[PDB]
């Protein structure tokens, strides 16, 4: 018995689509729609973000374009295939200074994961032959709700749940005999604030979890290991925002290795019983050899039990 | 019979939601469906106290805090449904419903199809 616990968008997902690639057509013909929304979505989001911020369009002959995305939106007409006149909209919107603007104050905002990935890839996937790349299935998102089973054997059960506080109260029935429980970490959160109430820290609000998952009386017996996932997003923005922003006290210096060492520090101290080990690993659930490589190493810890 | 493999057929068939309803019941939202067949009879109030009344019920319910049966919204949901509260209205849980749909739609739905349940 596995439970893939954490907050919310921590990847909890994203990493038992790579259980699943160690994607049947009938499947990848499923996350096309998907792929679509993510992307008109994420490109929506940097639309009205441009307001909220006051961010001036690159070009005025944007705000054309531009509101015809939110229509689609609107119309939820933005499950199917880019007309052509939008596959256009957006490339040119994607390519407005404004919207690079406003873009990179993404962390001010809730905008998409995936959003760089897949507005860097309109065209990529605006083909009338498209079909969904290994990755394209990854990079999607669908907020998870209650709690989803998978099976499966490897060296000789899984539990998927929902991120956000209204789902934690359900937790609760799954926590009977758990092996070992993998806890995904958005490293990328310390700077953001919930989807649930736009002021709690993501990071202190997984912390705030982690301590009570940690210390359960539940697994005393059971193995914790700890995904700080995200490890990709958070190297290429760590450099220009600060860890403070999390944690008022940091006094290393802005840099992946030290961020790091903190952050792990962090939710290392979390935990209660001296008799009792717990195992970090800074994963990126988009990258298969990442994980493929450290769930191996989990299925050793778990078995050298 | 069949079409619901539309989303919103399954929703309008007596059988497919009670059908759906049992998915979710083992999945463990079945509350997305419960808000939103409740959502459903609100509307169908028409006097002004009657309807204060369930929508403070209904709040109580699915959208409060730590509630039972709460449902997974976002900030910016939650506290207009909250302002509307202030004036039950018909409208009043329209948004929660909406997005509340969606979940149910692109996520349980499909995971539903493809199982026991649905052959
Ligand atoms: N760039 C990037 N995206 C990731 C990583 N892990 C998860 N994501 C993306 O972040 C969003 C949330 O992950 P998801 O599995 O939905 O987390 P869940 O909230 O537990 O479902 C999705 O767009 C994922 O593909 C990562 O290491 N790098
Ligand atoms: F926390 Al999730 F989909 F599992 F947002
Ligand atoms: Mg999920």
């Amino acid at each position: 018995k596995l439970l893939l616990l954490g907050a919310g968008e921590s990847g909890k997902s994203t990493i038992v689509k790579q259980m699943k690639i160690i994607f049947s057509g009938e499947d990848v013909k499923q996350y096309k729609p998907v792929v679509y929304s993510n992307t008109i979505q994420s490109l929506a989001a940097i639309v009205r973000a441009m307001d909220t911020l006051g961010v001036e369009y690159g070009d005025k002959e944007r705000k054309t374009d531009s509101k015809m995305v939110c229509d689609v939106v609107s119309r939820m007409e933005d499950t199917e295939p880019f007309s052509a006149e939008l596959l256009s909209a957006m490339m040119r919107l994607w390519g407005d200074s404004g919207i690079q603007e406003c873009f990179n104050r993404s962390r001010e905002y809730q905008l998409n994961d995936s959003a760089k990935y897949y507005l860097d890839s309109l065209d990529r996937i605006g083909a009338g032959d498209y079909q969904p790349t290994e990755q394209d299935i990854l990079r999607t998102r669908v907020k998870t709700t209650g709690i989803v089973e998978t099976h499966f054997t490897f060296k000789n059960r899984l539990f998927d749940v929902g991120g956000q506080r209204s789902e934690r109260k359900k937790w609760i029935h799954c926590f009977e005999d758990v092996t070992a429980i993998i806890f995904c970490v958005a490293l990328s959160g310390y700077d953001q604030v919930l989807h649930e109430d736009e002021t709690t820290n993501r990071m202190h609000e997984s912390l705030m979890l982690f301590d009570s998952i940690c210390n359960n009386k539940f697994f005393i017996d059971t193995s914790i290991i700890l995904f700080l996932n995200k490890k990709d997003l958070f190297g290429e923005k760590i450099k220009k925002s600060p860890l403070t922003i999390c944690f008022p006290e940091y006094p290393g210096s802005n840099t992946y290795e030290d961020a790091a060492a903190y952050i792990q520090t962090q939710f290392e101290s979390k935990n209660r019983s001296p008799n009792k080990e717990i195992y970090c690993h800074m994963t990126c659930a988009t990258d298969t050899n990442n994980i493929q490589v450290v769930f191996d190493a989990v299925t050793d810890i778990i078995i050298a039990n | 019979v069949l079409g619901w493999r539309s989303f919103d057929l399954l929703l309008n068939s007596k059988n497919g939601v009670a059908a759906f309803h049992a998915f979710l019941k083992t999945e463990f939202s079945e509350e997305n469906l419960e808000f939103w067949l409740a959502c459903e009879e609100f509307k169908k109030i028409r006097s002004a106290t009657k309807l204060a009344s369930r929508a403070h019920h209904i709040f109580d319910e699915y959208i409060r805090s730590e509630a039972p049966k709460e449902v997974n919204i976002d900030h910016e949901t939650r506290e207009l449904t909250k302002t509307n509260l202030q004036a039950a209205t018909t409208s009043c849980f329209d948004v929660a419903q909406g997005k509340t749909r969606t979940l149910m739609e692109k996520d349980s739905y499909p995971r539903f199809l493809k199982s026991p349940a649905y052959r």
